[PDB]
Formats: C-alpha cells, sequence, structure tokens
RNA sequence: GUAAAGCGCACGCAGGCGGUUUGUUAAGUCAGAUGUGAAAUCCCCGGGCUCAACCUGGGAACUGCAUCUGAUACUGGCAAGCUUGAGUCUCGUAGAGGGGGGUAGAAUUCCAGGUGUAGCGGUGAAAUGCGUAGAGAUCUGGAGGAAUACCGGUGGCGAAGGCGGCCCCCUGGACGAAGACUGACGCUCAGGUGCGAAAGCGUGGGGAGCAAACAGGAUUAGAUACCCUGGUAGUCCACGCCGUAAACGAUGUCGACUUGGAGGUUGUGCCCUUGAGGCGUGGCUUCCGGAGCUAACGCGUUAAGUCGACCGCCUGGGGAGUAC
C-alpha cells in the first residue's frame, strides 16, 4: 500500500462488478481494496495531472460529501486550483455560459459588504442581502474565480458527484475519480480504484495529487 | 442439443468477447480446432490450447484492440440441416476483404483467399469479420 | 414401482457381468416389469390417467431400446423377443 | 409478450436435424477434362448503312444435365470403438401428483321434545315472508348432504387442465448422493392417439347449502335487472358423451453461452458440528436490475440478450370464425 495503509478496502457488500478488477477478498463482510495494485493508480494518478498543471492548467475538486467538505475546501487552495464541494449544479460545467453570470452578483456583492459599500440605504435592504452572498459563494465561492473551463477535474468518489462527471466527459475534460466498490469506474477514465470517504483516507489522497499540480507549474 | 458443434464455437466467442473475458473453455473437436487455427493465423486471437488426453478441451484465447474487442462479428454459415458448398469462382469476400470466409475445402480448412488463389472451392462455414 | 429382488433378479438374468443394468436386455425386461405387471392396476381404476401418463414413457422408451437393438444387432433382438413373447 | 400471429397440454409413426475418435468408401462436395446446352436474342470488342434505329464477325454467356479423371476437409454410407448427451441400478429426500376405501370434527338445514313469550327475519329504508296452531331465542336427542378453519405462505406438486382434514391400499413423476452399468440408444414431430376448468347431454342414484329458470316484495319514469323473501335444473356420485375458456406467462419443445443484489423451498460435502452456527456445491422458485434487446411499456442467466435443431401460426379493418 506504500503508505496509504489507512483505508484499505469500504463499502460492505452492495458492491459493482465493473469495480471488481480492483478487489482482493471481503473478509468481515466487505471487499477489500487491493492497494497491493493500487499503488500503480495511486501516484501515477498525479503523472498525468501534474503535466496539464504546469500549463497553469484550471483543475477542479469536486467533493460535496460532509466529511470531504471541510477538507476540499482547502485542497485546490494550494495555489492556482479551484474547489466545489457544495452540490454541483446542474450546469457549471456544460451551461457554464449561464451560470458563470449568476457568479457576478456573488463577485460584487461580496466586495461590497467587503468594503464600504454595503451599510448604505436601508438597513433591512441589506441585511435581507446580507446572506445570499454566503450561499452563493458555497455553491460557486470555490469556482468562482476560474476564467472560463477547466483543464482537467478531480472527484473524490463518482457515485456522489455522478453529475460532475456527466457534465465533464460531454465537454472532454479529463477524469480524475477515485471510485471504489459500489462506484462505477466507466464514467472515469483515470482509474482510482480507492475509499469513498474516510477522513484519514481522503486527506492523504487530497493534498497528494496536489503536489504534482504544485510542482507542476514550474 | 448440440446438434451443432461448430455454432456453439462461434457464439461462445462473440458473447466472451462481448463479456471481456481473457479466453473461452469449450470441448475440442477434430473440425473446431482447424477452424480455430484460421483465427489465430488469421489475427482473431492470441492462440489456444487443448487440455484434456480423454476428454480434449480448448483454451482459446480472445484477442483484442483498443477499447473494443478484435472480433467485431463472427456468424454461421453452413449451418446443418441447410449446408452450403461454392465453387472457386463462387468463393465470397466477407466485408469486401477486411473480414474472412473460413472454407473448408478437400485440401483443408482455411480461409476463402487462400482457397480461392488455390483453385479449389468447398463448403463455407463462418464469416468472421 | 418395482422391487429390489424383482428387479435384480431379472438383472443378473440378463446381465453377462453384475451390476450391468445398462445392458439393453436387462433395461427391456427391467420396463417390461412394471409394464407387464401394471395391467392389474390398470385393468382396474382405469380414470388413473396421471399414472398412465408414465405408463407409456416406460413402454415408449421400451421401444426405442428394442428398435435400436435391431440396428445394433439382429440376433441380441430377435432372441430376447422371444424370452417375453414380446412382438406378438 | 400487449399491434395480425405459439396448437389448451402431452406421447409419438413418417419427415427434418445428429455428441466424439480412427479407418474405409467416395455418394453429396470441390477441381479438371469431355459431350451437350440450335441459331437468333442479351453482353463485350469490332465492323457496314451519311449517324442512329437497323444489319453483322468473333468471343463471352446459356445459371444446367451426363460421363470420365482426380481431391477427401466437411455431410452421408460402412467397420471398430469413446463417454460428456440419454438411459438403467443403488440409497435416500420433499410433495394439496393420480385412482380406490374408510373416517373425524365444526357448521348449516330439517325432525322430535323441554324452557320460554311477542316478536323475528330482512333493508338504505321498507315490504313479501315466518310468528299466539307459540315462532325467534335457548337446551336435549336424531336424520342427512356438501365442504374440509387454524397450519397456509413470494409455499409445494402436476405436461396441461388442475390438486388441500386424518388414515390405509394401489400407483406416476421429480431431485441429491457417491459410485456400478449400457454406449449416441438423442432433439423435434404433419397426421394419429390420449388427457381436457366450468357449463351442457344421457341413464340411474343423491339432494344440506348455494342457485340459472320461475313467483312474489321493493327500487324506478319504465326495471323482463341490481336489493329482499322463496325457489327448479344444476351443483354431489357412478358410467358414458361434449371438447371449449382471458385452456394466459396472452411468451412452442430441446441444447449451449452471457455482469450482479436480495428472499423462498427442498437435497447434499466439508467444518471447534462443540454451538444457533462457517465455507461451499445441486433441483425448483419469487422480486429487483446491468449489458443487450424492445416501437415504447417493458424482458433481463426462469430473457423478450447471444446462437443452433424442429414444428405451429400471421399477411389491413368491417363482412366473418359467419355462410356453404
Ligand atoms: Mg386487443
Ligand atoms: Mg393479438
Ligand atoms: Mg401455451
Ligand atoms: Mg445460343
Ligand atoms: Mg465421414
Ligand atoms: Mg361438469
Ligand atoms: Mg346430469
Ligand atoms: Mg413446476
Ligand atoms: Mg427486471
Amino acid at each position: 500500500m506504500l503508505k496509504a495503509g489507512v483505508h484499505f478496502g469500504h463499502q460492505t457488500r452492495y458492491w459493482n462488478p465493473k469495480m471488481k478488477p480492483f478487489i482482493f477478498g471481503a473478509r468481515n463482510k466487505v471487499h477489500i481494496i487491493n492497494l497491493e495494485k493500487t499503488v500503480p493508480m495511486f501516484n501515477e494518478a498525479l503523472a498525468e495531472l501534474n503535466k496539464i498543471a504546469s500549463r497553469k492548467g484550471k483543475i477542479l475538486f469536486v467533493g460535496t460529501k460532509r466529511a470531504a467538505s471541510e477538507a476540499v475546501k482547502d485542497a485546490a487552495l494550494s495555489c492556482d486550483q479551484f474547489f466545489v464541494n457544495h452540490r454541483w449544479l446542474g450546469g457549471m460545467l456544460t451551461n457554464w455560459k449561464t451560470v458563470r453570470q449568476s457568479i457576478k452578483r456573488l463577485k460584487d456583492l461580496e466586495t461590497q459588504s467587503q468594503d464600504g459599500t454595503f451599510d448604505k440605504l436601508t438597513k433591512k435592504e441589506a441585511l435581507m442581502r446580507t446572506r445570499e452572498l454566503e450561499k452563493l459563494e458555497n455553491s460557486l465561492g470555490g469556482i468562482k474565480d476560474m476564467g472560463g473551463l477547466p483543464d482537467a477535474l478531480f472527484v473524490i468518489d463518482a457515485d456522489h458527484e455522478h453529475i460532475a462527471i456527466k457534465e465533464a466527459n460531454n465537454l472532454g475534460i479529463p477524469v480524475f475519480a477515485i471510485v471504489d466498490t459500489n462506484s462505477d469506474p466507466d464514467g472515469v477514465d483515470f482509474v482510482i480504484p480507492g475509499n469513498d470517504d474516510a477522513i484519514r483516507a481522503v486527506t492523504l489522497y487530497l493534498g497528494a495529487v496536489a503536489a504534482t499540480v504544485r510542482e507542476g507549474r514550474s | 442439443s448440440m446438434q451443432d458443434p461448430i455454432a456453439d464455437m462461434l457464439t461462445r466467442i462473440r458473447n466472451g468477447q462481448a463479456a471481456n473475458k481473457a479466453a473461452v473453455t469449450m470441448p475440442s473437436s477434430k473440425l473446431k480446432v482447424a477452424i480455430a487455427n484460421v483465427l489465430k493465423e488469421e489475427g482473431f486471437i492470441e492462440d489456444f490450447k487443448v487440455e484434456g488426453d480423454t476428454k480434449p478441451e480448448l483454451e482459446l484465447t480472445l484477442k483484442y484492440f483498443q477499447g473494443k474487442a478484435v472480433v467485431e462479428s463472427i456468424q454461421r454459415v453452413s449451418r446443418p440441416g441447410l449446408r452450403i458448398y461454392k465453387r472457386k469462382d463462387e468463393l465470397p469476400k466477407v466485408m469486401a476483404g477486411l473480414g474472412i470466409a473460413v472454407v473448408s475445402t478437400s485440401k483443408g480448412v482455411m480461409t476463402d483467399r487462400a482457397a480461392r488463389q488455390a483453385g479449389l472451392g468447398g463448403e463455407i462455414i463462418c464469416y468472421v469479420a | 414401482s418395482l422391487s429390489t429382488e424383482a428387479t435384480a433378479k431379472i438383472v443378473s438374468e440378463f446381465g453377462r457381468d453384475a451390476n450391468d443394468t445398462g445392458s439393453t436386455e436387462v433395461q427391456v425386461a427391467l420396463l417390461t416389469a412394471q409394464i407387464n405387471h401394471l395391467q392389474g392396476h390398470f385393468a382396474e381404476h382405469k380414470k388413473d390417467h396421471h399414472s398412465r401418463r408414465g405408463l407409456l414413457r416406460m413402454v415408449s422408451q421400451r421401444r426405442k431400446l428394442l428398435d435400436y437393438l435391431k440396428r445394433k444387432d439382429v440376433a441380441r433382438y430377435t432372441q430376447l423377443i422371444e424370452r417375453l413373447g414380446l412382438r406378438r
């Protein structure tokens, strides 16, 4: 397991005949991710990544999952990276042209209450909109500054962020996901057989890829 | 029942190729072999073996290429209860040539092209594209 | 349908060796057994159609076995029929 | 599968198809040659009418049949086997499978008697009806017929239709276990033969309950109905007949492949079996669903997916499954 010997396998017995080629056993009534053959996908997943990362490539990081969120919000903050850990909308990729605009408000309204342009007019007015920003930074505050379409994307577990891969593969965006047992490794052209959660597991691989990303650009 | 042995091999092949499988098992026979040979000598299968001395099997290895299987299509032709025999100037051309037509001649069971040039016709077998 | 001794008995009487019940002879004989004997269970009841249906099986199965013999060997056939007066 | 279309289901003659090895034959098969396939059409190249239509030289072709000479993979014949198909033996397991004969209890109806006295029954209300000749209720005894609560279930069995108390007799199939044996004896099947819910028919029994018909009472504008009170065939039995049904999974039989999940029923191997229990490995069977299929709904290893042997059937709707 190289070092990732802190998650091994997961997903009781629901599994998926597709993720089959990525199991060692099923002890304790649950398949065991063959980390012995995961090592390739492990460190290598970052290989093809650093390449596009060096070109200042726009790499996204999805993961709405409650546990991942708090950790993913920092993952992409490694430098020139973007994150999306709050319910992947249905268009922030395939129909960006629209959502990309909704972001504007987020900007201004933010910089507004951010500087001096906020405590003006009536209080009720501001008070009512002093929240809108928040909700916006959740589903955009992380993928906002993104200029246009991301060079690629890296999502935690396929199943959950199903829509993420869908809208992507439609545009032709590389799929860097960590599919395990239940997960479906078909939407991900970059198979990464590994747990779909576990704080100790996610974090380990979260900042993991970031390496080749930050180490990629010169 | 197994009134048609040949068909079994053909079908067992495409079916496996679809489910993405290394090789395929099945009791071999004199003809099943010669036919399987051509499938190899022509580029459709890695290799093949015949385990069991008393009861012969057939470790027919399936071949693939990119994100798809090599055997794009294979159907039976001279099926039983409806045999098919063609002359030297009758032998068809599978997929305008990009395919193969296994034919059994009095000189052996080779491909259409080979049998055709040899100047002899024979009972067709299948049209492995 | 039949009995241990009843069966085993007719077996040896037609088996060149032992435990060779597969023998065509043993079969033809073993078949006719419940056959020429079930006649009673059918001479009466009559309405017992379900069990009747099966009666035919051991009759037909026996039929094919005989026709087979006539093809795989004339003698055995023309010699076996007599021991049971079969084929009239 | 639902659009037209799977015989209601079995057995099986003819016919069609036939697991595997060797040898042999050389019939089908293929190669060659030889006859012959009239000429004219057609076609190719080329000629001749000023071109063309038209005419014409030569060749190609005439899909074919016959004979001869080979070739032998494949189909067939034949000879010898071979065991995985099929089957026989052994031992067990499960079962509302079938025919026969008994039998048990609950209830209904009717009869007789006691106690008892003004109702009961039924409805949306009502009425018809049963009650002072004493009902109803309740108790005691008796007669008779039909059906078998609970178990009982996504359950089980059967070819289909279908099959439920218990007991016995006679009997058909299915499944596992490890072997023993026969050695392709197989798969399908026009016609044919047989089985076939219910109703219906005949003869003769039986007849409690239910109930077409029929009679009353209501309802209604009418009510040849729905509701009520009665009630005949029939329903039950034996023997014979009639062959139909949404005889439905609306999906023919047989064999081989093809990701998975959960549950039921019944069998068996191994296991601290110590133990309920763990690991398997068969038959049948529910529901969910992937690939793919599908016009969609949906089907999905019990396929409507991928294939092979055989059969049945469809060809617009109405007329008409009628007429003859
Ligand atoms: Mg209709
Ligand atoms: Mg129809
Ligand atoms: Mg049917
Ligand atoms: Mg001519
Ligand atoms: Mg031969
Ligand atoms: Mg009747
Ligand atoms: Mg009658
Ligand atoms: Mg059944
Ligand atoms: Mg389904």
